[PDB]
């Protein structure tokens, strides 16, 4: 019935996250500037894989692989996500 | 004893008393400490 | 290369200038006896125990206080050496009272055991012995000044990481007594530590005296979750039952100290517990009854409920695991409504980026900086092992010190700019020279407390000490690495909270009243029954029954922090993880496994039946709760600062007044604390 | 050639007798021990210790003894590297947690220093 | 020194250490240590595959005669990869002398048996079995000699707890004594007796 | 330091009060090293394999 | 002496009385409970304070090696007479 | 890697002496069960004798199983002679006690214990 | 010498001569002794709980010496044979009365026997 939070999860050093880090260093603000409400966790550690946790309405969690991802197509994918609401 | 008694006590027993095992006068073991964990006593009176 | 090689047994080894013979010593791996040194003290070299013998010198060095020179060969076993020993273990024990049965230092004394292991086995000593008067220095440390050695670790340590100047050395010769020489109370938030590192049974902790024996005692490692500096404690377990709390090595944190909350809570601990589920009855009272039918009870009002009527608070004292449960069974009836006691700011960033509610530096950050700003913060009360890392720092590393609030004691001399929050409009502009203090200042450190932001205008001031460090870090010539923004918390489970992407503040709860609301451990009494309506299904989930249990419609008891292994996350964002010490009273449950339980008889089971597959769920919410005794960088303060901008409020005029300004106010914060008569003894005697 | 290449798995949980409760809900514990601060000996802390979970003790109804139920809670053992008790856990198949060695760091003592001339490390008593 | 502390002997481990040296440099195929203590034991550490020879020629030589077999002992150590410390206990009529032969040994792998050398270790390392599990190859008949006959697992591994696993109480319902788990009326206190401090400079490992 | 000291000597000594309290709960240190001491017991060879 | 708890429980020395709803005094029916009539407490407060002229006393509880090791109390505080901390006796300075 | 076998080569004759050992309890069990006048039947005694078959399975390692084959052999010998009584036999069948909770709601209900 | 039922010993003034320092329940080798203290309400440190099981006990006596104020002693009585189990369970009270009862000789014995200790 609807997304709940977005959760996105990085690392600080490993180049794997580095686009997600070039997504965050340039188009994170206005997403917060876009969906206010909406609560998109960034999460630092230091040698986990990129991914991407969405919460849905009663539970529904999906899992989308960021692995290796450039700053266009993290943004494509969570432009995807946020306008899915599946 | 007749010629060494023994030392008199304040808290040395008068009357001597034998084996008491199986007479209703026995020993019976028990805990001689006090309650460890103490337990939240609910309230008296209702919430309205 | 500076190093220079000495010699110890005929072995070489490479030390550093300035290195003492004892430091090198312990680099290859020995033990100099000592009674005075302490590696946290500074050096007094009167015990005379640490003697040694440099070889082609006829006369023995002190150890502890003699620096070493290259071509030195130290003979650490040698005869001149264990007769020095024996004849200061002879002085020692020359005076020493015949007290060692009714002495709780037996069993772990120093004087005992180094007198076994090089002292003689026999006294000379055939006079008659000294006695000393005994002393009534509170109701905590008991002091028996009679087997006192006058190694003087008191007057250090009163008087450098306490910083009381209160205990001295009254009297010359043989006779003098280490005291206050008047009936002074000496009451501080790091007494009892001086119970460790007393080496004689001098001084012994009162609640703990005449109760055990550290032989008969099993050791068990926890964290502390009274405080949210997260202390890396032991607890000391006679059969199935808690005796007492020692701190452990940890020299990030507490490097061997603990508050006396942390000493003296194990009392409230063992008292007005709860043991068995009890539920309304007809009459409205409450009652006794089975885990079955509680649990029954509580699923059937669940079920009804959907969307924004049911709703969830969190405790101080409540782990992650618990949390995260919680979260995903309401998640299961699509409700968001989560809610924290503290009140943090969510305007802007909010809790998205782990920078802005983080101690982003380190604890042990404060040994690097120079200049500390506190804003609206009592350290000395709501952190006493963060404030004893900045009086260490202003003591050996100049550390420069400035608060802005109420001018309480924080036992060194730092610079009071104001009580008024306009002051950080003076600094944020630049009319103020500490503005140019700190822009001059080459690791600047703004140290915000959460109690600051208990108030209405908690994201005003935010976003001004957010603008502040901002406007220090993009300006002056700083490495990058360093984090300027810094955030202390003074609620265990705060930050495990944030970090589960819980909602903080009550303020979604008197906003859209449910009908159905969730106490794990809710003890603040934040919300009364007035703010709900007439029949809310209230359901208290915790250990003490303290304020929200009389109110509450069913009282399901819990585990405390010594009977579960619970993930617990500090102020500075580093995971930890609690052991089991000893079982909950009677009928009492993990918490988790009573949520699992609960969702079993609801029909909404969740996919974990055993804590390491919680620990997994934890990982899949947030990796940073699952890697233990590890701090994770916080990056991204530009990002925060700049949504931070985006709306403006305005700051009161109220001045930044913290809860707590006395030592009285310090034993009085949570549930435990509350059914102690320890700290009901301590207040009185505060108090008079 | 009397010598057979094997590179199976080594496991013995099926040749030491344990019943399966007690090797599949136990948590072994690696660690070494902290010093007990109320000594300043660290001789007890040169080992690597393996210890187990406490499970639930309570009193006897006749006397009030802590009666159990755990045949392991006695059981800690010693170990002289980190890898041998790594290699004895997975050895028979307990699962397990290590916790490292907090080693104390080199602090620079100077007895000069409580004379100091303007810095603030000055003794206000000895 | 005198009336207080034991008297040393020097000329006892002056013979014993010439001795040592004759045996390892007589066997070099097996031997790997070779140690004498201070209270003047010989002790041989030598390699499992030479279990066989090396005793037998400590059975056969005319330097040696080493007829008489005292002990056969295995120590757990869980601490090495072979935890198991099988060691021989031997001594000689005609020179009057003590000897300790010593080998390692894991779990899985077998030692041959030393039957053909000393018959008495036929009963003796059968007792190794049904208190270690370390398994004697080519022996004549083991099994268990002194632990239960339903007895699983082996009692004096280091990693077994002293109160065992299962207890014996008599039931009236099936008229048979049978096997309960273990519930102890009062938990063995486990007394933390260890010292903090260093006892013996001269027994000092270096540090890592 | 091995053997307790008299009951006498340990109510007037501290030395042999410290000594009485660690031997009768912590006991001797006894140094590494195995042996096997064996005597002439009346049935024969009784030795005992101390480590 | 010792007191009576009101469900015909004797009380022992140390304070520990089973309660109205505790089914362990089953245990004592048909039988006695055991206590000790000659209370500690109660039989040292009736000993006498011995009055000494030093500052510094010596107590070993009497008959040499027969008692508690020898202890020295100071007497310095007249507010609080110096109690021996084996035997439980106390002495008083006349000054 | 390379280690001293016992008895097996590889798992082939560690196989076959398992497929002998079986054959050999399976002819003992009418005879065992006879023997000790016992109560159960003989296809019980032989889904025990399958149950712990299986039980001990799941390992691959051929000494594991060598030595798990020498001792189930050394319980066969201790059953062919009268050594054991009643009760050594009848231990396998846990008849006295109690069943334990297994789900999770159960073992919540009763205790700690996980 | 005789080593039989034990019994706590009293001062001549009245005083349970016990201490709780516990030695004697650390030098137990078959750990029959459980001691529990608090302190009590003149402060004196005094036993709340001295348990000795005489079905664990081997009579060997070191609690007799082990003892720094001569309290707990292995008594001369051996005819104290019991019908039940829990006879032999002996807490601190029936410990105190077989010390009450047989002080008049056990005075005697020590005083006949504690100077070869
Ligand atoms: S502090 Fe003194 S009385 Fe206490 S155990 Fe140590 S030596 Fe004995
Ligand atoms: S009371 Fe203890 S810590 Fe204080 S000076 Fe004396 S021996 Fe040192
Ligand atoms: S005689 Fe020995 S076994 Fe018996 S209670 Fe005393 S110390 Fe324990
Ligand atoms: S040894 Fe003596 S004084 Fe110490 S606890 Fe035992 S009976 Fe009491
Ligand atoms: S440790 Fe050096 S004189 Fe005390
Ligand atoms: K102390
Ligand atoms: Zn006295």
């Amino acid at each position: 019935l609807g997304l709940r939070e977005i959760r996105i999860h990085l690392c600080q050093r490993s180049p794997g996250s580095q686009g997600v880090r070039d997504f965050i260093e340039k188009r994170y603000v206005e997403l917060k500037k876009a969906n206010p409400d909406l609560p998109i966790l960034i999460r630092e550690c230091s040698d986990v894989q990129p991914k991407l946790w969405a919460r849905y309405a009663f539970g529904q969690e999906k899992n989308v692989s960021l692995n290796n991802f450039s700053a266009d197509q993290v943004t494509r994918a969570l432009e995807n996500v946020l306008s899915s609401k599946a | 004893p007749t010629v060494k008694p023994p030392t008199a006590r304040k808290f040395i027993w008068t009357n001597h008393k034998f084996n008491l095992s199986g007479t209703p006068q026995q020993y019976v073991p028990y805990s001689t400490t006090r309650k460890k964990i103490q337990e939240w006593v609910p309230p008296s009176t209702p919430y309205k | 290369s500076n190093l220079i090689e000495v010699f110890v047994d005929g072995q070489s080894v490479m030390v550093e200038p300035g290195t003492t013979v004892l430091q090198a010593c312990e680099k290859v791996g020995m033990q100099i006896p000592r009674f005075c040194y302490h590696e946290r003290l500074s050096v007094a070299g009167n015990c005379r125990m640490c003697l040694v013998e440099i070889e082609k010198a006829p006369k023995v060095v002190a150890a502890c206080a003699m620096p070493v020179m290259k071509g030195w060969n130290i003979l650490t076993n040698s005869e001149k050496t264990k007769k020095a020993r024996e004849g200061v273990m002879e002085f020692l024990l020359a005076n020493h009272p015949l007290d060692c049965p009714i002495c709780d230092q037996g069993g772990e004394c120093d004087l005992q055991d180094q007198s076994m292991m090089f002292g003689s086995d026999r006294s000379r000593f055939l006079e008659g012995k000294r006695a000393v008067e005994d002393k009534n220095i509170g109701p905590l440390v008991k002091t028996i000044m009679t087997r006192c050695i006058q190694c003087t670790r008191c007057i250090r340590f009163a008087s450098e990481i306490a910083g009381v100047d209160d205990l001295g050395t009254t009297g010359r010769g043989n006779d003098m007594q280490v005291g206050t020489y008047i009936e002074k109370m000496f009451m501080s938030e790091l007494s009892g530590n001086i119970i460790d590192i007393c080496p004689v049974g001098a001084l012994t902790s009162k609640p703990y005296a005449f109760t055990a024996r550290p032989w008969e005692t099993r050791k068990t490692e926890s964290i502390d979750v009274m405080d949210a500096v997260g202390s890396n404690i032991v607890v000391s377990t006679r059969t199935g039952e808690v005796m007492r709390i020692l701190p452990r090595m940890h020299e990030d944190i507490n490097e061997e100290w603990i508050s006396d909350k942390t000493r003296f809570a194990y009392d409230g601990l063992k008292r007005q517990r709860l043991t068995e589920p009890m539920v309304r009855n007809e009459k409205g009272l409450l009652t006794h009854t089975t885990w079955e039918d509680a649990l029954s009870r509580v699923a059937g009002m669940l079920q009804s409920c959907q969307g924004n009527d049911v709703a969830a608070i969190a405790g101080g004292l409540v782990d992650a695991e618990a949390l995260i449960a919680l979260k995903d069974l309401l998640n299961r009836v699509d409700s968001d409504t989560l809610c924290t006691e503290e009140v943090f700011p969510t305007a802007g960033a909010g809790t998205d980026l782990r920078s802005n509610y983080l101690l982003n530096t380190t604890i042990a950050g404060v040994e690097e900086a120079d200049v500390v700003l506190l804003v609206g913060t009592n350290p000395r009360f709501e952190a006493p092992l963060f404030n004893a890392r900045i009086r260490k720092s202003w003591l050996h590393n100049d550390l420069k010190v400035a608060l802005i609030g109420s001018p309480v004691d924080l036992t060194y001399r730092y610079d009071h700019l104001g009580d008024s929050p306009k002051i950080l409009q003076d600094i944020a502009s630049g009319s103020h020279p500490f503005s140019q203090v700190l822009q001059e200042a080459k690791k600047p450190m703004v140290v915000l407390g959460s109690s600051a932001l208990q108030r209405n205008d908690g994201a005003a001031i935010l976003a001004a000490v957010s603008n502040i460090a901002q406007k220090i870090r993009t300006s002056s010539g700083v490495t990058g690495d360093w984090k300027v923004m810094n955030i202390l918390h003074r609620i265990a489970s705060q930050v495990a909270a944030l970090d589960l992407g819980y909602k903080p503040g009550v303020e979604a709860i008197r906003k859209n009243p449910p009908k159905m609301l969730f106490l794990l451990g809710a003890d603040g009494g934040c919300v009364t029954r007035q703010d709900l309506p007439k029949d809310c299904f209230i359901v208290y989930q915790g250990h003490h029954g303290d304020v929200g249990a009389p109110i509450a419609d069913v009282i399901l008891p819990g585990a405390a922090y010594t009977e579960k292994s619970a993930t617990y996350v500090n102020t500075e964002g580093r995971a930890q993880q609690t052991k089991v010490a000893v079982m909950p009273p009677g009928l009492a449950r993990e918490d988790w496994k009573i949520i699992r339980a609960l969702s079993e008889i609801a029909g909404m089971t969740l996919p974990y039946d055993t804590l390491d597959q919680v620990r997994n769920r934890l990982e899949e919410v947030s990796p940073n709760l699952v890697r233990y005794d590890d701090v994770e960088g916080a990056n991204y303060f530009q990002q925060a600062s700049e949504l931070s901008k985006l709306v403006n409020q305005q700051l009161l005029a109220d001045p930044l007044v913290p809860p707590q300004l006395t030592i009285k106010d310090f034993y009085m914060t949570d549930s435990i604390s509350r059914a102690s008569q320890t700290m009901a003894k301590c207040v009185k005697a505060v108090t008079e | 050639t009397q010598l057979i290449t094997v590179d199976e798995k080594l496991d013995i949980t099926t040749l030491t007798g344990v019943p399966e409760e007690h090797i599949k809900t136990r948590k072994a514990r690696i660690f070494v021990p902290a010093r007990n601060n109320m000594q300043s000996g660290v001789n007890n802390t040169k080992k690597w210790k393996m210890e187990f979970d406490t499970r639930e003790r309570w009193e006897n109804p006749l006397m009030g003894w802590a009666s159990t139920a755990d045949p392991l809670s006695n059981l800690v053992l010693t170990f002289s590297t980190k890898e041998d008790a790594i290699a004895f856990a997975e050895k028979n198949g307990w699962s397990y947690d290590v916790e490292e060695r907090k080693v104390p760091k080199p602090k620079s003592k100077s007895y000069g220093a409580n004379f100091s001339w303007n810095k603030r490390t000055r003794v206000s008593t000895k | 020194t005198r009336p207080t502390v034991r008297p040393r002997n020097d000329v006892a481990h002056k013979q014993l250490s010439a001795f040592g040296e004759y045996v390892a440099e007589i066997l070099p195929k097996y031997v790997q240590q070779v140690q004498v203590s201070c209270f003047s034991e010989l002790e041989i550490c030598i390699h499992p595959d030479g279990v066989i020879p090396v005793l037998t020629f400590l059975r056969d030589h005319s330097n040696a005669q080493f007829k008489s077999l005292a002990d056969l002992t295995a120590v757990d150590i869980p601490t090495r990869q072979n935890r198991f410390e099988i060691v021989y206990n031997l001594l000689s009529l005609r020179f009057n002398s003590r000897i300790r032969v010593k080998t390692y040994t894991d779990e899985l792998t077998p030692v041959e048996s030393s039957v053909s050398v000393y018959k008495a270790a036929n009963w003796y390392e059968r007792e190794i079995w049904d208190m270690f599990g370390v398994f004697f190859a080519n022996h004549p008949d083991l099994r268990r000699i002194l632990t239960d006959y339903g007895f699983e697992g082996h009692p004096f591994r280091k990693d077994f707890p002293l109160s065992g696993y299962v207890e014996l109480r008599y039931d009236d319902e099936v008229k048979r004594v049978v096997a309960e788990p273990v519930e102890l009326a009062q938990e063995f206190r486990k007394f933390d007796l260890n010292s903090p401090w260093e006892a013996f400079p001269a027994y000092r490992q270096p540090p890592e | 330091k091995v053997s307790p000291p008299k009951r006498a000597e340990m109510k007037t000594s501290m030395e042999s009060l410290i000594h009485h309290f660690k031997l009768y709960t912590e006991g001797y240190q006894v140094p590494p090293g195995a042996t096997y001491t064996a005597i002439e017991a009346p049935k024969g060879e009784f030795g005992v394999y101390l480590v | 002496g010792v007191r009576t708890s009101p469900t015909g429980e004797k009380v022992t020395h140390t304070g520990q009385v089973y309660d109205d709803e505790d089914y362990r005094r089953v245990r004592f029916v048909g039988r006695q409970k055991e206590v000790n009539e000659n209370f500690a407490i109660d039989l040292i407060a009736e000993q006498p304070v011995s009055q000494v002229g030093s500052r510094v006393i010596s107590c070993d509880g009497g008959g040499g090696a027969l008692g508690h090791p020898r202890v020295y109390i100071n007497l310095d505080k007249e507010t609080k007479t110096g109690t021996c901390g084996y035997c439980g006796l106390q002495f008083r300075q006349q000054h | 890697t390379s280690v001293k076998p016992i008895f097996s080569r590889d798992m082939n004759e560690a196989k076959r002496r398992v497929r002998e050992l079986y054959r050999a309890w399976y002819r003992e069990v009418p005879n065992t069960v006879h023997l000790f006048q016992l109560d159960i039947s003989v296809k019980q005694g032989r889904d025990k004798v399958r149950e712990m078959f299986k039980k001990n399975a799941h390992v691959t390692d051929p000494r594991v199983v060598d030595l798990l084959v020498i001792k189930g052999k050394m319980e066969l010998e201790e059953t062919i002679n009268v050594w054991k009584q009643r009760t050594h036999v009848m231990r396998f069948f846990h008849e006295t006690e109690a069943p334990r909770p297994k789900d999770f709601l159960s073992k919540f209900y009763v205790g700690h214990d996980p | 010498r005789f080593r039989g039922e034990h019994a706590l010993r009293r001062y001549p003034s009245g005083e349970e001569r016990c201490i709780a320092c516990k030695l004697c329940e650390a030098v137990c080798p078959a750990q029959a002794i459980t001691i529990e203290a608090e302190p009590r309400a003149d402060g004196s440190r005094r036993t709340t709980r001295y348990d000795i099981d005489m079905t664990k006990c081997i009579y060997c006596g070191f609690c007799q010496e082990a003892c720094p104020v001569d309290a707990i002693v292995e008594g001369p009585n051996f005819e104290f044979s019991t019908e039940t189990h829990e006879e032999l369970l002996y807490n601190k009270e029936k410990l105190l009365n077989n010390g009450d009862k047989w002080e008049a000789e056990i005075a005697a014995n020590i005083q006949a026997d504690y100077l070869y200790r």
